[PDB]
């Protein structure tokens, strides 16, 4: 199986601000097999990015990701108040795992 | 539009199983498979397997081999996951989701990834 | 129950050509106005039937067969054509009763120095008959001897006809049975 890490492990940002969320991978990962999640707190988690460049259907267009070989990352370009939630990056190309998470926070 | 639905809070006792369902429509029931996904508090999302709703393949994370079975009713379009052997370390919230990681009739890998996730079911073991 | 045409499109891996990967689709509802809508190809082109008449057509069986070749070698994914990839590769038949779909993968099946993942035949004895398969390595190499197949330059940064593309050919079949396949 493949670890992923991510980091940094919290962020302290303001809104309106942009902000950058790092994944990397201890194995070459596809990207077609590299997603990310977005969860809020009581809430079940929501597919962002899937293929790495692919948005989901419902999701603003403020986010997007892009990477390659171990590199991946998550990006928002403007921090809204229901931004600020704990996100995840997931890969599938060996069995199927999820990195630790990283909160995005005021 | 897409749902599903999952049970309410248990409380069992060591040593005993549970058994978690996820009432799903709004889809084709058969073209999508079904995958469970447990977070325990305070921490990260852990995968716990996989199965398919055309020909019931399953595909599970080593570390729940032999003590979780999946299964599905077609006519209720419902999904099954039974964790037997409870430990007080299996205290999580369980989820279901729809699948598109992997292909239902093939098993082959799919660009995508796990959506219209359920509300989560609790089990504590005590 | 409906056909899992999305199963094959949205892959994560394609096969190369010399080895070209075949799926059997029967007993589901195909519904083909999600392939020939979408705007995601670049080419779709229907020998012996209209694409537009495909929903209204019943089928015993729908073969799906798929590959990765260069852009300029997707003219021969056709009837009555000949070259490396239509004679020693991927043959089709002069009576082809089936669509050809395909789109670049520029971005997928590329990396940085060139993927040489994915090989073509390149040496052989004859050619290929319809829907022929050949996997063999037989050639030691030296002087008047060569392995049979040879790796693609698949650069990110390379032209247009020398971009990798994936093909997709769905093969109609009826035979003197009932149908299996038919649309909504
Ligand atoms: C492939 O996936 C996309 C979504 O990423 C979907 O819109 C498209 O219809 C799928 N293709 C097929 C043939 O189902």
């Amino acid at each position: 199986e493949i670890v992923l890490t991510q980091s940094p492990g919290t962020l302290s940002l303001s809104p309106g601000e942009r902000a950058t969320l790092s994944c990397r991978a201890s194995q070459t990962v596809s990207s077609t097999s590299l997603a990310w999640y977005q969860q809020k707190p009581g809430q079940a988690p929501r597919l962002l990015i899937y293929g790495a460049s692919s948005r989901a259907t419902g999701i603003p267009d403020r986010f997007s990701g892009s990477g390659s070989g171990t590199d991946f990352t998550l990006t928002i370009s403007r921090l809204e108040p229901e931004d600020f939630a704990v996100y995840y990056c997931q890969q599938h190309d060996t069995s199927l795992t999820f990195g630790g998470g990283t909160k995005v926070e005021i | 539009q897409v749902q599903l639905v999952q049970s309410g809070a248990e409380v069992k006792k060591p040593g005993a199983s549970v058994k978690v369902s996820c009432k799903a429509s709004g889809y084709p029931f058969t073209s999508y498979g079904i995958s469970w996904v447990r977070q325990a508090p305070g921490q990260g999302l852990e995968w716990m397997g996989w199965i398919s709703t055309y020909n019931g393949n399953t595909n599970y994370a080593q570390k729940f081999q032999g003590r979780v079975t999946m299964t599905t009713d077609t006519s209720t379009t419902t999904g099954y996951m039974e964790l037997r052997r409870l430990r007080s370390d299996d205290t999580a919230v369980y989820y279901c989701a729809r699948d598109y990681t992997r292909g239902a009739w093939f098993g082959e890998s799919l660009i995508g990834g796990f959506d219209n996730w359920g509300q989560g079911t609790l089990v504590t073991v005590s | 129950n409906l056909c899992p045409f999305g199963e094959v499109f949205n892959a994560t891996r394609f096969a190369s050509v010399y080895a070209w990967n075949r799926k059997r689709i029967s007993n589901c509802v195909a519904d083909y106005s999600v392939l020939y809508n979408s705007a995601s190809f670049s080419t779709f082109k229907c020998y012996g039937v209209c694409p537009t008449k495909l929903n209204d057509l019943c089928f015993t069986n729908v073969y799906a067969d798929s590959f990765v070749i260069r852009g300029d070698e997707v003219r021969q994914i056709a009837p009555g054509q000949t070259g490396k990839i239509a004679d020693y590769n991927y043959k089709l038949p002069d009576d082809f009763t089936g669509c050809v779909i395909a789109w670049n993968s520029n971005n997928l099946d590329s990396k940085v120095g060139g993927n040489y993942n994915y090989q073509y035949r390149l040496f052989r004895k004859s050619n290929l008959k319809p829907f022929e398969r050949d996997i063999s390595t037989e050639i030691v190499e030296g002087f008047n001897c060569y392995s049979p197949l040879q790796s693609y330059g698949f650069q990110p940064t390379n032209g247009v006809g020398y971009q990798p593309y994936r093909v997709v050919v769905l093969s109609f079949e009826l035979l003197h049975a009932p149908a299996t396949v038919c649309g909504p």
